[PDB]
């Protein structure tokens, strides 16, 4: 999938 | 005495323009704070921001292992504390952090107990050891005072939805928040107003409002000095033009590389970025990780086979995929990739379904083109764009 994050 | 205030003594008996310089890095106005703090234990500043930002600057290779040693010979009574609580858990130092919140709960200050009490709350969150209800329910009981903790009571919850996949309740969520009631603790409104910045990148590209979400990204840049949050920003602007700049999409993920070559962690993360992007543009993927059963690896290797026909393979792959246990963004991308693999429209429905379900506006513009692609109604299309999910 494509990465996420904060 | 401690490592920082050490390192800094010897350094200013071999240069006194230093006094200066370092009055002027922390915003002091005058050496005054300074030359107390390195003459008795003890002495904080009144801002966080002044320590964090003369490691940064006069040793910025040292920082870890000096604010380690710093923050963790304060007392957890104070404001210092309190504010080297965040600097650890927004930096992702678990274990200054971890320290601090044990110490922190078991105290006699009220606001460092909340602090301890809030942060644990999050950091167990984090780690699957709570539920999203038990948290709910466990921040409830603290009837929470200060205007900091009531901010990032709801901080940590848009963390978590993030992470889980289930973006539909971050946009009303996020406007809860109100970083003007923090009128103590300026280091903490500022570190804050970071997080909500890139928070709300996010929610802009889940909400495919592409500019929007770059604009938030590159306030958050020029708000902060702390890796973690420089990290996310390139990475999520980078995301925001997977669809339609390669070039930039691509300088924009090399630079978060650039950033965090010696962070595992984060290194980690724009291996996996480039990997999806190259993926994305059915290009040669020299980023695959052929090592790992986490669904995002093993979902890009699935890709990349299937975009060079090579189906026995990915069939392969998404035979390990079925064996595994996926949340709601993650079974809509399992769709769409046994869609391609099967060419068969119902997973590509139910791809969209899940999307839905999760409130995801940007990648369901995968789903939604290969629908097109095999001679879908544009009309239908339109329709799907346009209705949603409970």
């Amino acid at each position: 999938g494509m990465p996420r994050g904060a | 005495m401690e490592l920082i205030r050490i390192a800094m003594k010897k350094d200013l008996e071999n240069d006194n323009s230093l006094m200066n310089k370092w009055a002027t890095v922390a915003g002091l106005k005058n050496p005054n704070p300074l030359y107390d703090f390195l003459n008795h234990d003890g002495k904080t500043f009144n801002e966080f921001s002044s320590i964090v930002n003369i490691v940064k600057s006069q040793y910025p290779d040292r920082e870890y292992e000096l604010m380690k040693d710093y923050c963790l010979n304060l007392d957890v009574k104070t404001k210092a504390a309190r504010s080297a609580l965040e600097y650890a858990d927004a930096n992702m130092f678990f274990e200054i952090e971890d320290v601090l919140i044990d110490s922190m709960i078991s105290c006699s200050n009220m606001k460092s107990k909340e602090y301890g009490k809030v942060y644990k709350i999050h950091r167990e969150l984090s780690n699957s050891v709570i539920t999203e209800f038990e948290a709910v329910k466990r921040l409830g009981k603290l009837n929470i005072k200060t205007p900091e903790m009531n901010s990032f009571s709801r901080l940590l919850l848009l963390y978590h939805y993030l992470s889980t996949g289930n973006f539909s309740p971050m946009a009303q969520l996020i406007k809860q928040i109100d970083l003007s009631e923090i009128s103590e603790n300026m280091y903490i409104r500022n570190t804050y107003q970071t997080r909500v910045h890139v928070l709300m990148s996010n929610i802009k590209l889940n909400e495919n409002s592409l500019e929007e979400c770059r604009e938030y990204s590159k306030k958050a840049l020029e708000s902060t000095n702390i890796l973690r949050f420089q990290v996310f920003s390139y990475l999520t602007i980078g995301n925001s033009l997977l669809f339609s700049n390669y070039e930039l999409a691509q300088e924009n993920f090399l630079k978060g590389l650039s950033i965090s070559v010696q962070n595992e962690n984060y290194n980690m993360i724009f291996q996996q970025a480039l990997c999806f992007l190259n993926n994305v543009w059915r290009k040669e993927n020299k980023w695959i990780n052929f090592e790992s059963d986490s669904i995002m690896d093993l979902q890009e290797q699935a890709h990349c086979f299937i975009n060079f026909n090579e189906n026995s393979k990915a069939k392969e792959v998404l035979d390990k995929l079925d064996l595994l246990v996926h949340n709601d963004n993650e079974l809509a991308m399992h769709y769409y990739l046994k869609g391609r693999l099967e060419q068969n429209k119902a997973c590509f429905y139910s791809s969209i379904e899940y999307f839905k379900k999760s409130n995801d506006k940007f990648l369901i513009r995968l789903p939604l083109l290969e629908l097109q692609k095999m001679g879908e109604n544009q009309k239908l299309l339109e329709l799907l764009l346009l209705l949603e999910y409970a």
